[PDB]
């Protein structure tokens, strides 16, 4: 997150800290993800389709900090590993970037709500909120370009939501984003997701419920002038989502 | 290779 403001597991619950054990023994950090159910993780399937082997990741809730513990933090294995079938990418754009996880302590057991887990709901079909819209964005992506470490603390920003007649201009993405996707921004450009923070939570009040808008995806540059971040636009994917948990 | 929001976990990275 470029910009924004430190936070903590509490203001985040439904926020999942994916992580990947290399040959050697070494654990790195890949991506966030969102709690969607007690067993069910979601995040993007770019995070994954290089090393899509299930038993390399590990997967954490109730976590504030990358490299130290938080009280009353989970630790799970991955139980099943679902990419979609037609992810694809281009020099910018990912497509159908969407993945579960299906998550499982080593006792068998799924998360277990707490003050620092909870689940996050889905958007209803074709619902999304109104571009101008200001949403929430969570992760432990890099703060400045000069970063080769991610950050210790969990980080936030507020962006608004583009219209997609605003994001397919010409110096934006042109015709590189589509209707399957939700771009976000914030106005003065000051303030961004970015590398690390893939996979993780775009979260905007609908109905004035807490509600998963989008994933994050993909973008040029972080915080760059006329480049919002995409996300994967969650309320298109619904049927996907039921069919495959 | 690429950098950026899609590109983590990538050999091309």
């Amino acid at each position: 997150i470029i910009g924004g403001e430190f936070t903590t597991i509490e203001n985040q619950p439904w926020f999942a800290a994916i992580y990947r054990r290399h040959r050697g023994g070494s654990v790195t950090y890949v991506c966030g993800g969102s709690l969607i159910s007690p067993c069910w993780v979601i995040s993007a399937t770019h995070c994954f389709i290089d090393y899509p082997k299930k038993e390399d990741y590990i997967v954490y809730l109730g976590r504030s900090r990358l490299n130290s513990n938080t009280q009353g933090e989970m630790k799970f294995e991955v139980e099943n590993l679902i990419l979609h079938k037609d992810y694809s990418a281009d020099t910018l754009a990912h497509h159908n970037d969407i993945a579960l996880l299906k998550i499982r302590s080593k006792e068998g057991r799924c998360a277990q709500p707490s003050r620092t887990i909870q689940t996050i709901a889905l958007p209803s079909m074709y619902n999304d909120p109104q571009f101008g819209t200001s949403c929430e964005i969570t992760g432990f992506g890099k703060e400045q370009s000069t970063d080769y470490l991610y950050p210790e603390q969990l980080k936030m920003t507020v962006v608004k939501l583009i219209s997609h007649r605003e994001c397919q201009q010409p110096h934006y993405y042109g015709s590189e984003v589509t209707t399957k996707m939700l771009c976000a921004a914030d106005p003065q450009w000051k303030t961004d997701s970015c590398q690390g923070d893939s996979g993780g939570p775009l979260v905007c009040s609908l109905q004035g419920r807490m509600t998963l808008t989008g994933i994050v995806s993909w973008g040029r540059g972080c915080a760059l002038k006329d480049k919002p971040g995409v996300y994967t636009r969650v309320s298109h994917f619904l049927p996907w989502i039921r069919s495959h948990t | 290779g690429x950098l950026g929001r899609g590109c983590e976990n990538h050999r091309c990275l």
